[PDB]
C-alpha cells in the first residue's frame, strides 16, 4: 500500500457497523445557551504563536509560524487543517480527505479579511490547526483558536475572528440550536457557522446547506449567530490579556 | 487378527489355515510388517521390552485397506 | 505417450527422490564400502563357512529375495530352512523411506521394466544375493 | 549533477569514422559485443554483460488469489529499474520519460507474444494460484540497455523452478526442496530484441551502438522477433524518417542475430545444467577470475575465541554499581502524577484572576 | 566460530569512480561512488561535504527499513570520512543486494569501506562489520546464516574501528543481558583483526 508507513491489514472493519446498541435518544435543552468556554494562549515553546481552545467535549491546537521567503506587494497566508485519527466514531486515514480541503479553503477564506498582508511583502505566515477530539461544532473552533494564535504571534490585524455554530431540529416544529454536539448534530438536517468580527461588525465567513427552504429561518440562524459572536467575545478578551500580562513580565 | 474371528483366518483355497508372505520385504508392505513383528518377537522372548511402539487396530486396517486398493 | 497415460490413470509415481529423501543412503563408495560392525557380527550368528547357501532366479533377476539351505548333521536327518533378507537396518521408523514406502504400497512392474519401490540401488546393489559378498538376512531353521 | 557534455572534435571524428565504415572498438557493422553469463546459486538469478554494461535479473514467485474474471491462469507483474549507480544522469525521479518507454517495450514484448505458458499455472480456481514477479535492474550504462535487459529476463525465465503442491479431493498442500524436487516452467519461444541505429538521415546504419555512438546518432529501429521467422514486436523511433526496403533488411538482419543469440544462451543454460547436475561446485564466488590483480580469495577462520569470558567477567566486576537515592512519585488526582523536583504548589490556581 | 569464505574484487564498473564487490560466502553487495562532485544550492553546507546513502533491496521496494538502515550506514561513513577537506561538494554512496544469505549489513559496511577506499576519499580511519548470533543456550556464533538466523533468539552486528577497535554503529535483534553483550563485543574486536588482515593483503596485492 503506502511505501512510507507501516502496513498493517489490508481492510478493517470498525466494531461500530456490528454495534448492537442501537442509536439513543439525545434528549431536548434550551436553544439560549452556550457551553462554558476555557481559553489559553501562549502554549507552545518552540512555536511563534499558539492558543489551545477547549469548550465541552472540543479540544483544539492551533499554532502559528513566523514569516518566512518566499500579489507581492502583498504576503501568501497558508493554511492547512488537519484532525487526529483518534478523533470521532471511526478511524481516518492518515493521508489526507476532501472535507480537511474543504475545511482549510473555509480557514483560508476567513482568516485573510482580518490580518493585513500589505506590511509583508514577499514574506509568506502559515498556520496549522489540529483537532484532538471532535465532539460538537469543529469550524467553529479551528477559527477562533487560529485568531488567538495570529493576535499573539505578533502579527498586525485589523480586528479578531469569532465563530459560532447552529443546528437544525428534525421535529415537525424545526428550531435552529445554539453550540450543538455530536448528539445534536448527527440527528440534525442542516447546519450553519458564521464568523463575525464583533468590532468591525462585519461578517467574515458564512457557510451552511441542508434542508431549510425558506428564507425566514436563515435570517434568524445568522442573527442569532452573530448574537452568539457577540456573546463569545469578552472571554477572548481577558485571554489575550492574560497572555501578554504573563508574557511581558517574563522578561 | 483379533478384529475378526478364528474362522475368518484360513486360507481354503491352499488348505492351510494361516498364510501369509514373509518373502519379500523390499518390493511390498506388509513384508515390512511382518519382519518388524518378526523381529520383535525374536527379541521379546528375553523378558525384556522392545521401546518404540508398534502398531494398531484402526492404524492397521487402514494399512490393509490401503493395500488392497494398491 | 501410452506408457505415461497408463502410469497416469492407474495411480503410480515416476518421481525421483529429493536430497533429504535420498541423503539418508548407506555410503557404498570406492574409498569406503559397506562392511559388518564386528559387535554386530558378535550379536549375529555367522554361517557363511559351515553351510552352503545358493538360489536359482528368473532371468534377469537383478535383485534376489528367495535362498534355502539343506544339509545332514552329525546324526543323519535333514535339517531344513528358508533363509530371507532381513532389510529392516535401512528403514527406521518415522522416517522418510519409511512414509515414502508406506506410500508406494507395492513395487510395480510393466512388462518391459520394473519400478523400484525404494530407491534405486539401496536394494540393487546392497541388499541382492550377489556375488559372494556378506549380506545382513533372515535364516529360519 | 549532470553528465559530462560531449564536444565537437568526437562528433567530427565519429562522424569521419562512420563515412569511412571503421567503428572505434574495431567491431565491423553486423557486429554483437561478445557476451557473458553467470549463474546464482538459488533459481532464477542471473548476470549478463554484453560488453561493458550489466543487468541484474531474478524471478521470484507466490501465492495470490485471482482477481475477479479470468478464473484459470496467473498474473505477472514486471519491474525495470534504473540504478543511480548506473550513470551520472540517473535519478529516483527525473528520467521518467526513458523508463515508460523501457517498460513498454519490455512488456509489450514479453507478454503479448504469448510466449511463457500462464495457462499451467492454477491449483484451483477462484482460489490460489502462483504470481509470478519479474525483476530488472540496471548497473553499469554502456549503451544498448534493451536488448541486454531482453536476454536477462529470458535467461531468469528459463533458470526458475518453481515450488509444487499435491492437490487431490478437494485439499491442498505445499511441500519444500527436501520433500520434493522444484519443478520448471514451460516456455514455447524465445523472443530477443534487437536495436538499430541510422547515421546522418539514413544514409548508413549500425548494429549494437555503444553510448558515444548513441549520442551521435538521429534515431534508433527495435524489432523483437522470436525464433523460426516470426516477429513479435517493432518500434521506430528517435528522429528518424524512414523508407521501405529497410525495415525489411532490418528484418534479415534481426533474424542472422535472434539465431545467434539463442545459439548462445541455449548453450550456456546447457552448460550450466551440466555443472549442476556433476556435483562440483557453482555460484557467485566460483566465478571470479583468479588470474587477475583485483581478486583476492580466503578460506575460513577460527579466530581466537578462548579470552572473551575474561575479559566480560573483569568488565562486568571493575564498575560501579547503580547508586540507591529512589525518587518518589507524587500524587495531584486520580489521572495525573509527577515524577521529578516537582512543583511548589499543589497546582495553580486564580493566578492571574 | 570460524569466519566463512572471503572474496571481493575492484574497478568493475567503467563508468563510476570506484567499485567493489565484497561477498562473504554466498551474500554479496555491490557498490559503487561518485567523487566530490557538484550540489544542489539548495541541500549545500560551507565548510563540510553532504554524504548521500541510498539502499536497493532485489526483490520489491525500499520502505521504512531500509532507510532506517540506510541512517545508519551513511551516519557510519559520517564519522570516519575527512568532510572539511572538501567543502560545497557531495558525496554519494550507493548499495545493491545481489543474493542474500545471512549478516547483509556487516557484508554492505563492507561493500562500503571497500568502495570509498577505491574511490581515493580522504578517510581517517578503516571501519570493519562483524555480526554476532547466539543461539538459544549461549552458544556464540560469529557470521551466522539465515538457517541460524532463524534459530537463534537474539541476533547483533557491530561497527569496529581500525586504530584502538572501539564501537561506532550497533544494531540489535532480539533480547539478551548486559554479559554476553559484553561477550560478544570481544569476540567482535578479535574478529575485526583477521578482517584488516583481509584488507590489507587485498591491497598490497592490487599495487603488485
Amino acid at each position: 500500500g503506502d511505501h512510507r508507513r507501516i502496513r498493517g491489514p489490508e481492510e478493517s472493519q470498525p466494531p461500530q457497523l456490528y454495534a448492537a446498541d442501537e442509536e439513543e435518544a439525545p434528549g431536548t435543552r434550551d436553544p439560549t445557551r452556550l457551553r462554558p468556554v476555557y481559553a489559553r494562549a501562549g502554549l507552545l515553546s518552540q512555536a511563534k504563536g499558539s492558543a489551545y481552545l477547549e469548550a465541552g467535549g472540543t479540544k483544539v491546537l492551533c499554532a502559528v509560524s513566523g514569516p518566512r521567503q518566499a500579489a507581492a506587494l502583498r504576503g501568501r497566508l497558508l493554511c492547512d487543517f488537519r484532525r487526529a485519527p483518534f478523533a470521532g466514531r471511526r478511524r481516518r486515514a492518515p493521508p489526507g480527505g476532501c472535507e480537511e480541503r474543504e475545511l482549510a479553503l473555509a480557514l483560508q477564506e476567513a482568516l485573510e479579511p482580518a490580518v493585513r498582508l500589505g506590511r509583508y511583502p514577499r514574506a509568506q505566515l502559515e498556520v496549522s490547526a489540529l483537532l484532538l477530539e471532535d465532539g460538537g461544532s469543529a469550524l467553529a473552533a479551528a477559527l477562533t483558536a487560529a485568531a488567538l494564535a495570529l493576535a499573539d504571534a505578533g502579527v498586525e490585524m485589523y480586528d479578531l475572528v469569532v465563530g459560532c455554530g447552529l443546528s437544525l431540529a428534525p421535529g415537525p416544529a424545526p428550531t435552529w440550536l445554539l453550540d450543538p454536539t455530536r448528539l445534536e448534530e448527527e440527528r440534525a438536517a442542516a447546519g450553519l457557522t458564521v464568523a463575525l468580527m464583533p468590532v468591525l461588525n462585519q461578517v467574515a465567513g458564512l457557510l451552511g446547506s441542508g434542508e431549510g427552504g425558506l428564507t425566514e429561518s436563515w435570517a434568524e440562524a445568522v442573527r442569532l449567530g452573530l448574537e452568539g459572536c457577540q456573546r463569545l467575545y469578552p472571554v477572548l478578551q481577558q485571554s489575550l490579556v492574560r497572555a501578554a500580562r504573563r508574557r511581558g513580565a517574563a522578561a | 487378527t483379533g478384529s475378526c474371528a478364528e474362522e475368518e483366518f484360513h486360507h481354503y483355497g491352499l488348505a492351510l489355515d494361516k498364510y501369509t508372505h514373509f518373502t519379500s520385504p523390499i518390493r511390498r508392505y506388509s513384508d515390512i510388517v511382518v519382519h518388524r513383528l518378526l523381529m520383535a518377537a525374536i527379541s521379546k522372548d528375553k523378558k525384556m521390552e522392545i521401546k518404540g511402539n508398534l502398531f494398531s487396530n484402526k492404524d492397521l486396517e487402514e494399512l490393509c485397506r490401503h493395500i488392497n486398493n494398491r | 505417450g501410452e506408457i505415461a497415460t497408463i502410469l497416469v490413470e492407474n495411480s503410480i509415481s515416476v518421481i525421483p527422490f529429493s536430497e533429504a529423501q535420498m541423503c539418508e543412503m548407506p555410503v557404498n563408495t570406492p574409498e569406503s564400502p559397506w562392511k559388518v560392525s564386528p559387535e554386530e557380527e558378535q550379536k549375529r550368528k555367522d554361517l557363511r563357512k559351515s553351510h552352503l547357501v545358493f538360489s536359482i532366479d528368473p532371468k534377469g533377476c537383478e535383485d534376489v529375495n528367495d535362498t534355502l539351505s539343506v544339509r545332514t548333521l552329525n546324526n543323519g536327518n535333514l535339517e531344513l530352512g528358508v533363509h530371507i533378507a532381513d532389510v529392516t537396518h535401512f528403514v527406521a521408523p518415522n522416517s522418510y523411506i519409511d512414509i515414502e514406502a508406506r506410500t508406494r504400497a507395492t513395487t510395480y512392474y510393466l512388462a518391459d521394466r520394473r519400478y523400484d519401490m525404494l530407491p534405486s540401488v539401496l536394494s540393487a546393489d546392497l541388499c541382492s544375493l550377489l556375488g559372494g559378498v556378506d549380506r545382513y538376512a533372515v535364516s529360519i531353521m | 549533477m549532470k553528465e559530462t557534455p560531449l564536444s565537437n572534435c568526437e562528433r567530427r571524428f565519429l562522424l569521419r569514422a562512420i563515412e569511412e565504415k571503421k567503428r572505434l572498438d574495431g567491431r565491423q557493422t553486423y557486429d554483437y559485443r561478445n557476451i557473458r553469463i553467470s549463474f546464482g546459486t538459488d533459481y532464477g538469478c542471473c548476470i549478463v554483460e554484453l560488453g561493458k554494461t550489466r543487468v541484474l535479473g531474478q524471478v521470484s514467485c507466490e501465492l495470490v488469489s485471482p482477481k475477479l474474471n479470468r478464473a484459470t491462469e496467473g498474473i505477472l507483474f514486471f519491474n525495470l529499474e534504473l540504478s543511480q549507480m548506473a550513470a551520472p544522469a540517473f535519478e529516483p525521479g527525473r528520467q521518467s520519460d526513458l523508463l515508460v518507454k523501457l517498460n513498454r517495450l519490455m512488456e509489450r514484448c514479453l507478454r503479448n507474444s504469448k510466449c511463457i505458458d500462464t495457462e499451467s499455472l492454477c491449483v484451483v480456481a477462484g482460489e490460489k494460484v502462483w504470481q509470478i514477479r519479474v525483476d530488472l535492474h540496471l548497473l553499469n550504462h554502456d549503451g544498448n540497455i534493451i536488448d541486454a535487459a531482453s536476454i536477462a529476463a529470458i535467461v531468469a525465465l528459463c533458470h526458475f523452478r518453481r515450488p509444487d503442491v499435491s492437490v487431490q479431493g478437494d485439499e491442498v498442500t505445499l511441500y519444500t526442496p527436501e520433500e520434493r524436487d522444484p519443478v520448471p516452467l514451460s516456455i514455447h519461444h524465445m523472443p530477443i530484441c534487437v536495436s538499430f541505429a541510422f547515421f546522418q538521415q539514413g544514409t548508413y546504419l549500425l548494429v549494437d551502438p555503444n553510448e558515444r555512438e548513441e549520442r551521435v546518432m538521429d534515431g534508433l529501429l527495435v524489432i523483437a522477433m522470436n525464433k523460426h521467422r516470426e516477429i513479435c514486436t517493432i518500434q521506430s523511433s528517435g528522429g528518424i524518417m524512414l523508407l521501405k526496403d529497410q525495415v525489411l533488411r532490418c528484418s534479415k538482419i534481426a533474424g542472422v542475430k535472434v539465431a545467434e543469440i539463442t545459439e548462445l544462451i541455449l548453450k550456456a543454460l546447457e552448460n550450466d545444467q551440466k555443472v549442476r547436475k556433476e556435483g562440483g561446485k557453482f555460484g557467485f564466488a566460483e566465478s571470479i577470475a583468479n588470474q587477475r590483480i583485483t581478486a583476492f580469495k580466503m578460506e575460513k577462520a577460527p579466530i581466537d575465541t578462548s579470552d572473551v569470558e575474561e575479559k566480560a567477567e573483569e568488565i562486568i566486576a571493575e564498575a560501579e554499581p547503580p547508586s540507591e537515592v529512589v525518587s518518589t512519585p507524587v500524587l495531584w488526582t486520580p489521572g495525573t502524577a509527577q515524577i521529578g523536583e516537582g512543583v511548589e504548589n499543589s497546582w495553580g490556581d486564580l493566578e492571574d484572576s | 566460530c570460524s569466519l566463512r569464505h572471503f572474496a571481493c574484487e575492484q574497478n568493475l564498473l567503467s563508468r563510476p569512480d570506484g567499485s567493489a564487490s565484497f561477498l562473504q560466502g554466498d551474500t554479496s553487495v555491490l557498490a559503487g561512488v561518485y567523487g566530490p562532485a557538484e550540489v544542489k544550492v539548495s541541500k549545500e553546507i560551507f565548510n563540510k561535504a553532504t554524504l548521500e546513502v541510498i539502499l536497493r533491496p532485489k526483490i520489491g521496494l525500499p520502505g521504512v527499513a531500509e532507510k532506517s538502515r540506510e541512517r545508519l550506514i551513511r551516519n557510519t561513513c559520517e564519522a570516519v570520512v575527512l568532510g572539511t577537506l572538501h567543502p560545497r561538494t557531495s558525496i554519494t554512496v550507493v548499495l545493491q543486494v545481489v543474493s542474500d544469505a545471512g549478516s547483509l549489513l556487516a557484508c554492505c559496511l563492507n561493500a562500503a569501506c571497500m568502495a570509498l577506499v577505491d574511490a581515493g576519499v580522504p578517510m581517517r580511519a578503516l571501519f570493519c562489520g562483524v555480526a554476532c548470533a547466539l543461539d538459544s543456550d549461549g552458544t556464540l556464533v560469529l557470521d551466522p546464516t539465515s538457517k541460524q538466523e532463524k534459530e537463534a533468539r537474539a541476533v547483533l552486528t557491530f561497527a569496529l574501528d581500525s586504530v584502538e577497535r572501539k564501537l561506532l554503529m550497533s544494531s540489535t535483534k532480539g533480547l539478551y543481558s548486559d554479559t554476553e553483550l559484553q561477550q560478544c563485543l570481544a569476540a567482535a574486536q578479535a574478529a575485526s583483526q583477521h578482517v584488516f588482515r583481509f584488507y590489507r593483503e587485498s591491497l598490497q596485492r592490487r599495487y603488485s
